[PDB]
Formats: structure tokens, C-alpha cells, sequence
């Protein structure tokens, strides 16, 4: 939670990558098998790719986005652009293959500071692409609970801070 | 028909991916893909609506409506017959084998179940539509004899892997009151009249990581404590718990049982939020919540109900029937064996469980040195039908701890033999 | 034509795959030489994939639509999303190569029976699929009649019979 | 200019896929490739709408609308100008080379005929758009040098595989009359008055598989029978005869002229559906139609029309010029010789065709055992001028059957020459 | 500019792949590496599928149109039906590739001549398909001014004489 | 800050692909590819928008509409916010590792400026949205160590290959003049009395291939000569030049400095269009354009601006500052040395160059042969501070020849030291 920066407050990129807690199979999944090559995707526009704020006492949804907007990506602007993912992969032969999709996304803060640590956070995640997960399976076989589900949200990437103070 | 290990209220179960129905209902269709060819099947979502399927068990409570918000409250699935995911499955034959591709729609089932006493009042399914299965072999000879078989029974079958995954939800029917200051290692919280109405929640987080202890006023009711499910991360202030509104919890400990006189002792985190909630009392006098930190091996209970054991001047069977906790998990007992405290050993005492088997833990707890200590007495390996006797000391306290190994029904018994 | 099961109606699936007879190169065909990978394909949606009905005295066409989408795939819900298949061919070295498409039908019956054989047969033919024949040629080369032309209609994969008993 | 060895009648043919105009007027366009590159052109149907061409002899008869109606009939065309059908040509060129990618628009060529008496008197082309061509080489010099080439003649090539796949369909200006009843071994039908203002068709089929003998009253006028294209499996009932409307017929035998007195020895099988056209006949009274089963070895003439000779009483010439059967395919000469019968050989008979060749069997037709009887005489190798005497008892009667073996002309004529 | 045909008008075909100058960049490049497969392409409509009329004194737009339609592809009418042409290449390993799109054209010429020469030409360009031109480059290095400009229409195919006589 | 060797005027530089904003303010997003799986980002024109940035140092002049008007006139940009062009990425992660996927949007950039005196004026950059960029690497450890690093400066980087494409535009706001007729060995054009109210340009072609004076009367103003790009091909007529509006025009030679009397000596060519832009003249007399056919060695002068030198009857320095030409080209300078013509040298002549550095070739030129004749006298390697005396004939008139080896400044100076 120790943060070595200057008394204020920033707007700071996380790094893309983020994904979700309790969502991971909300988009369902996809079975294949003896060779067969399958592939997911999605064309990503502005009714299915919605953005989470988690906004704060001095920090709400209009303040984070208007500073967010202004040293990074313009996420609205970019919104309204239809773009395409996917993934493929070629099932095993003699064995089935399970795939699902998830959403990835930008995590933002912004964050107010005294000089040892960080007083206040807002967060937001703007859509960013998709992730898949793969695993062979048979019918009689059991996997892993953490394989369907994500408890607490992560970064699949490596994880970033790249940071601008707000009114200098 | 297995044992859930968990209290009353509501549940959404993942029960997995790759669902279909029968009779080649969801069948897409197949194509046959001669030798050195490759050939494709696409759901392109040029369309963007889907058919999801549900099914209920009373339709004015569990109402497709009604489950979706639980599924969102869990899961939180945003859009229920609206799909912009594609899948396309792809396969070329090889230069000496036809091969036949058969493709399916496929369905996630989810299933809301209203959990009461061990028993399931009301039951919902949910399956939303998913991104497909698809099954390649052998081009079948199209001289293959035409076997007369009937259509099989009506219903659904799994094709994807193994999967139970189990969340709670809030009963969206019962209240949640906020401490929204972080608890100091001693709180105490006014539970307000409503209580007197329907069961409530209280959400709070802790000021320092550590365990506590939580109980009502003399015990009663006893309590139950849930985490809320990816609460850690996210947005903070410093002096105040932030909401997000997370209505997804995992239980941590406690039971539904309305004589289990008790009091909970949990490992809890200053970065999670946690729910308690608190059943219906219908007294006319106010009840309170008691936080407690702990410090010492008292933490060896670590996530445990603590039942408080009652009437034990009588000697031989003490029965005691509670919610079992499950595999791995604790279950506690506290005894204050009866006569007054000098050094004699009290009607030497034998523990043992009947339904569920369970390691076991004996400890003595020290009342008064600078806050509590535990003993460690004596450990059993298995506690169904064991009778090593032990002699007490009248007047003392002592704390048994199971941890259990085979969970065989829904409630545990105990039973604190008083031999002599 | 015998069929060993007790007296009364039954609506049965004979399978996927099924071709008709004198609409083999309706869609057209394809014409790919010297190493080129030819592809076909076809997204099927209502105004172009069409059933066909020979319904019998007893047995109108709302009696076998009703009979078939209670028991069987519910191909009139299915015909509102369209769905995609493709076929793809690489054309030899200094050859060159015909692919021709066709589509592919479900074929479903109601048939009455006396307890020898049946009495009475309704015929639903439901779009499923296509299927592709494809041929190398010169132009000085005759080919068979039979490889253009469907006489009588037939099933590509193995044909079933898959029953269930209307009103028991 | 080839012999179409058929019967009057509208006939649509398919001339295979793969043309195009010349002159580029199909050309999609051209890709350049470089090496270690891959290009693509794509049809993927944003528009439905394709580009059918048309020509017609007569564009009052055959008018785009009507053509179109035809083959729907002969093929169930069902779009003639939307297509939801996608194309796509994909193509890497090798490290070395550069490569051209040339694709154009391709069409199926359907050709509608009205054929009479040889002759095609209508005629018109519907050219449906098919799913293009493309054609890789070795990408050309751009300095290759300039040669200044006309442009060539307007029109089509072809530029797909070799194919002719003749169709009739049911002239819809012609009523169907239908016996529903399946026909038992002997069946009679009265053909109706409107017979008199122009030809008609009766569908039927037969209870029983087996060879019929089908004619009408007095062996006038001759029949033709075709059978309908897929009418096997298929709806059913058991004494009820199952139209579908099927109007692309395949001819079997029968031919046109007039003054060919005749009846027709077909293999009719049980699960197919059958028209018999009848000609106009402009009589006051009325005709009919006999079908006859037939057992026995009279089955030899299987499929063939079985002319009746007249007027034979004078020696020498006797001419009878008849439609051609195609190669492989029967024609039959039925001869009641002159004089009383004993058993003196009547002036011997030598037997040829004239302008088809053929292999030939002569038959002596027993009249009264149970059933009729083909004694087998002599078999001829080749037919054409052919000069080998055979003598024939005087009042027997004799059945000449003509297997075609080269198809030079639309008529065969049959020589039944009286020697002494 | 000599040319062996009698007097009179002609219409002639000058072949397809001719490229324009100095709209060499005007649809955008690609940017790629280490194995990335790049793909460029577009789907041609009649908004960005542009003819080219340079019409001269006696030959005006509608007389070069309606004769160049009469004898060689009608462009008009192929025009309202979208069609899409696309290239691929991977980039090398450890370095990057730039890939770039123009369209491609065939070029038509109505001449008039006495004998001798061509005295005088009108030129359509017609929209075709594309042509990509790709090159391995670094931060460091300079290219070829070539590369990206082109200063005089050309062929990158052979060219093309294909002619037919105005009112012969 | 480099030197740019071309006129005043406006220029639109193309300086590459490949740009895009600090920040992943152009991240559309990075996929996360698990080895043996393929993943793929799909720009797929769903809507055909684009959003192409722009900044202005003067935003009344060089507007974003205005500015696109000159990058039509040079590249021929005909849409500017819409395409209809895809791009896509895709990537199969190898066996043994993980592989990360980065796809951002980027631009072109195109650099308007209005270029006076060697100075930029008015500055404007439009961003043209182009096809892209990925960025594959080995997929980064999720567990790699946060680094706090600070946002950097708002800008632009250049991601694409090096490139930097000047083409010049006609100015807008100065007429067109246009000389339909092919010009002969021999021309005069009237200048039109618009030339008082500001420059213009005069179209036109010669006639015959060849090298050519231009001038106009008395030898001022200073012409500048450009070429059409992409005139050649093309529309046609005998006696008639082709206009096709090119407004993208090449600088051959010529320059602004109002002082400079001289005549242009220039290689023309009869299948291209040449523009010469004649300065705004203030006098009520009329000015000519004067075109001279040149046969002879004159042409060893091929595209050079031939400065008259005056007033060198004083002895010693003598500067000349002229606009440079780019390396590899030419500025000539002319001098009738002076005093009267019998064969005594002159005060000794040296020849220098100040800023850039120059090859050098002293010609005397012969004045009434047949038509003009350059005699070679001597070379020089090195111009810079250049010392070697040189005798020329008093009353003849004698060409320096400049080639230019290094571009140091705007401006060369040439010195005629005239010694003793
Ligand atoms: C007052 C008291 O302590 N009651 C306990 C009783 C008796 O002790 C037991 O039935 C006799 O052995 O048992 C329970 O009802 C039981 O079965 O769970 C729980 C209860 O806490
Ligand atoms: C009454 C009769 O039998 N006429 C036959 C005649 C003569 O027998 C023949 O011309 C003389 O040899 O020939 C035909 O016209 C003929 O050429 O086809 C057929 C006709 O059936
Ligand atoms: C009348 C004349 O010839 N003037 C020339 C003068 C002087 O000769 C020089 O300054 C003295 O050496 O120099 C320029 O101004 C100069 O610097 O470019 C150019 C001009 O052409």
C-alpha cells in the first residue's frame, strides 16, 4: 500500500489485462474434440462492453472518467468503433477440449496521497478485449474449482503504474 | 442427493457448461467433410438474440425474473438473451477418411435453490445460452444399417467438463445495515427493531487484520458470517467501509439451529468486507452484536462455531445436533463442567460424535491470565463411537474442537459422555 | 418397407444429411485451378432456406410442423438466427477443380402403421446444412452423368429412424 | 448440331457451369502477389442481388418469366436472381515467383427447348449466376511487350466441366388427368372430350411391379409414357396415388407419328408415378386406354415402342421411317405375314434398317398357351443392310426388335423386305 | 506512340493493375513483427470506389462510359454489389514489417487516329481490386523515396491493347 | 531543423506511418495468447468513421477544411474522416511459451507549411488514420515488479519506417494562366495586368523536346519552374494541352530574391506539363514572357537559374547571395567581365563559394557562331574559400557553373574576386 510520491492526487493506468471476480463464465464456453480447431470471439461495441466505476467520496464517475479521458485512451470516443478478438485453438485427437471467454480490461485509479501511503482509490475498468481458458477433460474427470471461477480481481499481464498528478 | 455443508437461504449453483437438450433438439447440423477438404460451421451473430431455457419449481416466487437477479447478484451476468460472442468450429479430413462434424447450440446450467433445514424449498434452473459443441469422427457408412430405436425421455444431458460451483447470494428480502466505521478490536452494535421483523444483515470490515470473537447478548441467537465475495482491491477510503453493493458471499461459519446458544471465533481481514447476518428475534428487549479481539492460541479456532453445552449435572448420553461444517472445517464445543473448582476431576468425561466422523482437539481454556489461553489436553484421530475417557477438573472450562473427515449427514452430533 | 413396432402414429427422424433429388447445382458452382484454395459456404436464414412439405389426407402440414418441433429441433424458433457453413478445397497443380454446393436437409416422417408395415407416410424436409461434391477436369474431359445429378432424393450420412408415438 | 433421339415437347437443359462473356465483361479483377505474400478476393453477399442473363427466340412464348417457370419445374430452381451463397479464392505465392490472381463472375447455362418433329422450334438460354472462376499463373513481365489483339466476337464461353443433363418438364399448356387408384393388372380408362382440343397427360401408377402392355383402342394414336423424376420415397398412401406435383419427367418410350399404329411393353415398377401422354385426337367418339400386365418372356421387349406393319400383301420394299431410340435403347416391328396359316414359309423376309445401325432379334409371338411367348427365330449383328433370309410361316405372327447401336439420324427406318 | 490499325475512333482496353500517381499512402500502411501475420484489406462500395474520367474535346465522360460499358464490363452495374479483396504476410522473426494498400485500376483509352499515330485520347480509370507493397525496416534505416511515391500512372502487370472500332 | 532547398511557397511533406499518441492513448488492446492457441484483433469496418487528428499554428488560414484541400491537391486524398479498408492481426503462441499482443490505431502524418525567406510561416499537421500497428513480444511474468513510472509528455511517436515525401501544391489564391498551344522553338507571352495584384502561375507545354531559355525582359523578375506530377499519360490532344487540374507540382529550378536578374536554363519535355510562376510586378508596363529553343552545350546548364552578375568594374569582393540549390543541382552565374574586347586577360578573376560547398566549371561562352557554344576553360574540386587565380579576356562573357556537394545553409554566396 506504500506509494513513493509527492502529497496530492493522480490519475494512474493499472495496465490492461484486469479481469473480473465471479464473471469468468458469463459468456459461456465451447467444447471440441478429436482434431477439431475451435474458435471464440466477439465483436465488442458500446451495448455489450459496459465499464465499472467504483467511485469515491471525492472522486465520482464524471471526475474519474473526465481525467482518465484526458491522459489516456478515450474510452467513450472509442466505443462507438466496433472492433473484433478471438481465439482459436485445435482440439487433441482421442480427447475433448473445453474453452471460455472472459472480458479483459484497463483498471484505472485515482488516488489521494499523504506521503506514506494512499489515503483514498477510485477504480475503473474499461472494456478492453477478451481471455481465454483452456482445459482437456473427459467426462469422468474432475478439475479444479479455481479453473471456472476468480474470487479477486487480477491482472493477467503484468501489472502497471503509470501515474499523473491532477492540478499539479 | 448430496449433503450441502451449508446454513438456510439462497444459493446459485454453477452446475456446469456444454448442456443440451435431448433427441438432437439443439442440433445446428452436421456436415460431411470429404478427404481433403476442410469444412466450417459459424454462428456469426448477425443476429444478436439467444434463447435461454428455464425451468421452476413454484413461478410466482422463482419467476425467470426473479432468478436472473439472483444470477446477476452471483455471477453478475449482465445480459440474459443477448450475445455479440461468435464461435466457429473448423476441421479438415484427412486425404484417406471422410469425416462428419456435428455441431450443437450448448447451455450453461445455473440453478437457484431456496436451502432450508438441510432441504431444498424451492428450486429454479437457468440455462443460458453458451458458445457451442462440436463432435467430429468417422464419416459413417451411409450403408450402415437403419437401427429402430425410440426417442429417449425428454430432458437435458452434459457434455462439458465437471463443475459445481456453489454462491451465495443475499436474501434480497432482508435488510443490510451498514457499520461504515472500520470495528475497533471492541465494538458493540445495537441491532435495531426491525429485527423484531424479518432477519437482517450487517456489513463491516475491521480496522486491524486478526481474529475475533462475535456474539450476541447472552449467546442467543446464534450467529452466522459470510465473506463478501471480491470485495478486496477496488475502491477505499480511509475511515469508512466502502460499498460496492457486492451481494455474492462465501460462508465462513455459523447455523440456522435457534437453541445452539453460541458465539463465532473468525480469522478476519482488514482488506474484506463480511456480512453477520442476524435472525429474527421477536423480543421486545434490544439485542446486541459483541466484537471481540483475540489475541493468544485462542485463534486455533480459527473460523468455528463455539457451542456453549447446557444441563450437564445428569450423567451419561449429552446429545448436541448442529449444522455439520464440512470436510476440513471446525465445529466447537465449550464446557463448563459442573461442581465447584479446587483440583478433583470431575465424572470423568468421554467425547464422541454419531453422524459425521471428525479428528478432535481437547483444550482446557485459561480464564484469567492477561486475556484467554488454550491447553491442548488431548487429540483423537477418529471421535464416531470413540471412548477414551478423560478426567476433567470441576469447575473448569474446556473447549473441544472437531474438524471433520466424512461428511455422512446434514447435522454432526455430539455427545459429551459424563461416565462415573 | 416392413417396420417392427405396435399399430398406430408415429413421428419419426430419419437424419441429417439428407439431398434432394434435380436440385443438385441450383446454388452453382466453383471453378479453381493450379494451387488455389476455393471456398464456398452460404448463411442460411429464412428467405432462402426453405422446408418442404408432402403431407398425406391424415397427416396436414400444421399436424407434422406441431408433431416434429414437440419431439424434435423446433426449426421454425431456429430459422430466425442465422448460421454459416463453409466448405474449402486447394485446387491441384496444373489442374483444375469443380466444387459444386447443395443443400442439406433433416428429413422427418409421420407415418401409420398396421403392425407389418407402413400405411400411411407424411415426409418434412427441414434445411439443415450443405454439402459439397467437388471433381478435377479438363475441358476435353467427359464426366459422369450421375456426379451433376440427383435422381432420387438420398441421405450422405446413414439414415436413422428415431420414433416417438403421437398421443401414445 | 447433335441428334436429340427424344419426343416432341419442352425440354430444359443444363450445359454445365463455368461461363462467362468474353471481352472481360465478367472480370472481377485482378491480384498481384508477391512472394511470401497471400491474396484474397471475396464474394461475401452483402447484397443479395445477382445478375441472371437472358436470350430468347421468341420472347412472347418464352418470355424470361415463363423460362424461369420451366426451371423451376425441371431443377426447382427457387431464387433466380438473390443469392445468399458466398465464394472466396485464397492463394500464397511461393518465395521465388510473384503470381496473378484473376477471378470473374461465372453462370450455369440453362437451355429451354420446344422441340417438334426434330426440329427445335423455340428456344431460349437463362444463364444463372454461379460461384465464379479464378485462374492462378506465374504473374506476367510488366514488360512484357504490348501486342495490340482485336476484341473477340460478343458472346459466352465455357470454362467449366463438360456437362449436358437434359430435363423434360410437363408442357403446362397440356391438362393432367390422374387416376388416383393405383391400376390392378387390367385397367381400361376413358379419355374425356377435351382430348379433342388438345393433348393431355394421365398420371398413374401400378399396384403391382411388372411389364404392362399399354395401348389404345385400335392401336391409334401411339402413346408416349415418361416417369416422373424423384417421386420415389416420398409421401404415401395405400390405395391412393400421391401427387407432388412433380413436373420433370424422364422419357422412357413412345414417339409422335401419327400414322404409327403401335403399343407400348414397359417395366413399370410400384413405387414410382408415370405420364402417359395421349395426342389430340379430334374423333366425336370416344377412346380409351388399356394397360395390360403381361408374364412371360414378352418382358425381352422391355421398354420399347412395338410397331404394327400393315399393307405387306405386295413383295419386295416396305419402308417404315419411326423416331430413333437412342443408343442401347429398343424399337420393336410386330408382322402378322400374309396367307392362310398351315405351315408353308411365306415369301421368305429379309430384314434391315436404313439410316440407324442395330443389333436386331427376330421373334416368333406365340398367341394362345396361357399368356403370350417370344420364341427366339435368329439374332443379326448389325442391321444395316443387312441381306440374310429367314422364312416365315404364313398367318404366324412375328416380333422384330431393334436395338440401336449408332445414332446418324432423328428417324430409323425399318425395312421388311418380301423376297419371291 | 505509334500504332498499326486504320483510320477512325476506337475503344481499348488497356489492361487491369494500373496504379495512379501520388495516391500511393492514401488508404494507410501496416505495421507488424516478430511472426505477427498482417492482413490488410477492403471491402469495395460505391463511396469509395471512385472512377476516373480524363475526357478530351470530341470524347466526353458519357461517350467514354457508355462505350467502354457496350464492349467491355459494365462497371456501373458491378459496382452496386460489394466485393472484398485482401492480403496477408507474416512479419520475419526479430524484425518489423510495413505493409501498405492502393487501389488498383483498369485503364481504358478511346483513341482517334490518322494512320500514323494516335491524335487523339481520352482515359478512364475504373476501380478494380488493390495491390499492396510491403518492405522489412528499423528505426535506423532509410528507404527508397520510390518505395512510397509514385510519380507516373503504371501497370504492375503487363499492359494491355484490346480494341474495338467506334461505329466501325 | 533541416535546410529545405525549395522555393517560397506552400508544401504538404508526408513524414510517415506509423505515428500515434503518448500514453496508449491508441491501445485498442492487448491480447493475452496461451502457448499453442491463436488470437487475433479484427479492425472489421462495422462503421466506416474514422477520427483523424489535426493541430494549426494559425487556425483562421490553415484550417483543418483548408488544410485537406492542399492534401487533396497533393496526394490526391479523397476521404478523410470514412474508410472502407480492414486490417487484422493474428499470431499462433509457440509450444514452450506464452505470447502478448498489443494492436493500436495510428496515423499518417501529413505537415502543411507555408515556406517564405527559408522560413516555416504557418505550420499545420493532419493525422490521417492508417491500418495500424502490433507489437508482439514473450507474454511478461503477471508476478514482474511494479515500476512507479511517470506519464510522459503529450505528443505523437513515430512507429513506421523512416520517410519524409515534400510535394509541392500550388498557392490557391494566385491565378492560373494557361498557353493551350504547344509552344514552338521560339515564344513570347504578354503578361496579363493581374500580375500587379499578386503572382500567378502560367501552364503550358513545349512542342518539341529540348532544352530551353526562359527569361522575361530584361532578365527580372527571377522565374520559378515546376513540373506537373503525374501529367504524363493521360488525356491528349494534337495542338492542345491537356489540363487535368494537377495542382501537385515539382520545383525544377528558380528563386524568390526580388534582385536576381537571370534566365532559366531547363531540360522540358513534350509529354509533361510544366508551370512557371511569375512574382506580382507593381509597374504600369507590360512584361513578357520570353521561351528560347537552345541547340548546342548550353544544355551542360540542363535545370540551372543563370545569375547575371553586375557592377564589378570595382576590384576585389564581390558577393552574390542566392537560395541554394539542393545537393547533386545547379546554379549558374553569368559575367561579361569588364573593359573592351581585344585579347588582354582582365584583372584576374577568382571564384569562390561562402556557405555550401560546390564542384564549380568556369565556361566562356561564345556569342555569334551559329547559335551559342560553352567552351570548358577549367574545373574546380572544392569552391569553399578557393584560390586559384584565373585569367579571363576582357569584354567576353564567360558561365560559372555551381554543383552543390554539402547543404550547410538556406542560401549559397558566391564571390567573383576580381585580384589585381
Ligand atoms: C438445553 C440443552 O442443552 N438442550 C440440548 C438437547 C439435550 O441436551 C439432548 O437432547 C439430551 O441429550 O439436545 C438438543 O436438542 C439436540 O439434540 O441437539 C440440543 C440442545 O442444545
Ligand atoms: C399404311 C402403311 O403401313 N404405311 C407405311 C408406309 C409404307 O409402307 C411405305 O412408305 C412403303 O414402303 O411408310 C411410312 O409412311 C413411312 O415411310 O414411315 C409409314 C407407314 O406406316
Ligand atoms: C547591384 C548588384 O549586383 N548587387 C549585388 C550585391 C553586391 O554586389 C554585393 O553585396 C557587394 O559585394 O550583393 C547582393 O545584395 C547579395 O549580397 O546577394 C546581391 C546583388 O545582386
Amino acid at each position: 500500500n506504500n506509494v513513493n510520491l509527492a502529497d496530492g492526487n493522480y490519475v494512474v493506468n493499472r495496465g490492461d489485462g484486469w479481469i473480473l471476480s465471479r464473471q469468468n463464465q458469463n459468456l459461456g464456453g465451447n467444447i471440441s474434440n478429436n482434431g477439431c480447431t475451435a474458435i471464440v470471439g466477439d465483436l465488442r461495441i458500446r451495448e455489450t462492453a459496459t465499464p465499472y466505476y467504483y467511485p469515491t467520496a471525492s472522486f465520482n464517475e464524471e471526475y474519474i472518467k473526465n481525467n482518465v479521458q484526458n491522459v489516456f485512451a478515450n474510452f467513450t470516443e472509442a466505443s462507438e468503433i466496433p472492433i473484433g478478438f478471438e481465439f482459436s485453438k485445435t482440439a487433441p485427437s482421442n480427447k475433448s477440449l473445453y474453452m471460455y471467454l472472459q472480458y479483459t480490461y484497463i483498471r484505472y485509479e485515482i488516488i489521494k496521497v499523504l506521503q506514506n501511503t494512499v489515503t483514498e482509490r477510485a477504480v475503473l475498468y474499461v472494456p478492453s478485449l477478451g481471455y481465454v481458458k483452456s482445459i482437456e477433460f473427459n467426462s469422468e474427470e474432475q478439475i479444479d474449482k479455481n479453473f471456472y471461477f476468480t474470487s479477486q480481481d487480477k491482472c493477467i499481464l503484468n501489472e502497471k503504474f503509470i501515474y499523473k498528478k491532477i492540478d499539479d | 442427493q448430496t449433503i450441502l455443508p451449508y446454513p438456510n437461504g439462497l444459493y446459485v449453483i454453477n452446475k456446469g457448461d456444454g448442456y443440451m437438450r435431448t433427441n438432437d433438439k439443439d442440433l445446428i447440423g452436421t456436415l460431411l467433410i470429404e478427404s481433403s477438404t476442410s469444412g466450417s460451421i459459424i454462428q456469426p451473430r448477425l443476429r444478436n438474440t439467444t434463447r435461454p431455457l428455464f425451468n421452476t419449481s413454484n413461478p410466482t416466487i422463482f419467476s425467470q425474473e426473479y432468478t436472473e437477479a439472483r444470477l446477476n447478484d452471483a455471477f453478475n451476468i449482465q445480459l440474459f438473451n443477448t450475445s455479440t460472442t461468435l464461435f466457429k468450429f473448423v476441421e479438415e479430413a484427412p486425404t484417406n477418411k471422410n469425416i462428419s462434424m456435428k455441431v450443437y447450440n450448448t447451455y450453461e446450467k445455473y440453478e437457484l435453490i431456496n436451502y432450508q433445514n438441510g432441504n431444498i424449498d424451492d428450486k429454479a434452473e437457468y440455462y443460458l445460452p453458451s458458445l457451442g459443441k462440436c463432435e467430429v469422427s468417422d464419416a459413417p457408412s451411409p450403408q450402415a444399417p437403419v437401427v429402430e430405436t425410440p426417442v429417449d425421455q425428454d430432458g437435458f444431458i452434459q457434455t462439458g467438463p465437471n463443475e459445481n460451483i456453489i454462491v451465495g447470494v443475499i436474501n434480497p428480502s432482508e435488510n443490510i445495515e451498514e457499520i461504515s466505521t472500520p470495528i475497533p478490536d471492541d465494538y458493540t452494535y445495537n441491532i435495531p427493531t426491525s429485527i423484531q421483523n424479518n432477519a437482517c444483515y450487517v456489513l463491516f470490515k475491521v480496522n486491524t487484520t486478526g481474529v475475533y470473537k462475535i456474539t450476541t447478548k447472552n449467546n442467543l441467537p446464534p450467529l452466522i458470517i459470510y465473506e463478501a465475495i471480491g470485495s478486496s482491491n477496488r475502491n477505499m477510503n480511509s475511515n469508512n467501509l466502502s460499498n460496492d453493493n457486492i451481494k455474492a458471499i462465501k460462508y465462513i461459519t455459523g447455523l440456522n439451529r435457534s437453541d445452539a446458544k453460541s458465539y463465532l471465533i473468525v480469522s478476519l481481514f482488514k482488506d474484506k468486507n463480511y456480512y453477520i447476518r442476524i435472525p429474527q428475534i421477536s423480543s421486545s428487549t434490544t439485542s446486541q452484536l459483541i466484537f471481540k479481539r483475540e489475541l493468544g492460541n485462542i485463534s486455533d479456532l480459527a473460523d468455528s462455531t463455539v457451542n456453549i453445552l447446557d444441563n450437564l449435572n445428569t450423567s451419561g448420553t449429552h446429545y448436541y445436533t448442529r449444522q455439520s461444517p464440512d470436510v476440513g472445517n471446525y465445529i466447537s464445543y465449550q464446557l463448563t463442567i459442573p461442581g465447584d473448582f479446587n483440583n478433583i476431576a470431575s465424572s470423568i468425561f468421554s467425547f464422541r460424535t454419531r453422524n459425521n466422523q471428525g479428528i478432535g482437539t481437547l483444550y482446557r481454556l485459561t480464564e484469567s491470565i492477561n486475556g484467554y489461553n488454550l491447553i491442548t489436553i488431548n487429540n483423537y484421530s477418529d471421535l464416531l463411537n470413540n471412548v477414551e475417557p478423560i478426567s476433567l477438573l470441576n469447575g473448569a472450562t474446556y473447549i473441544f474442537r472437531v474438524k471433520v473427515t466424512e461428511l455422512n449427514n446434514y447435522n454432526i452430533i455430539f455427545d459429551a459422555y459424563r461416565n462415573s
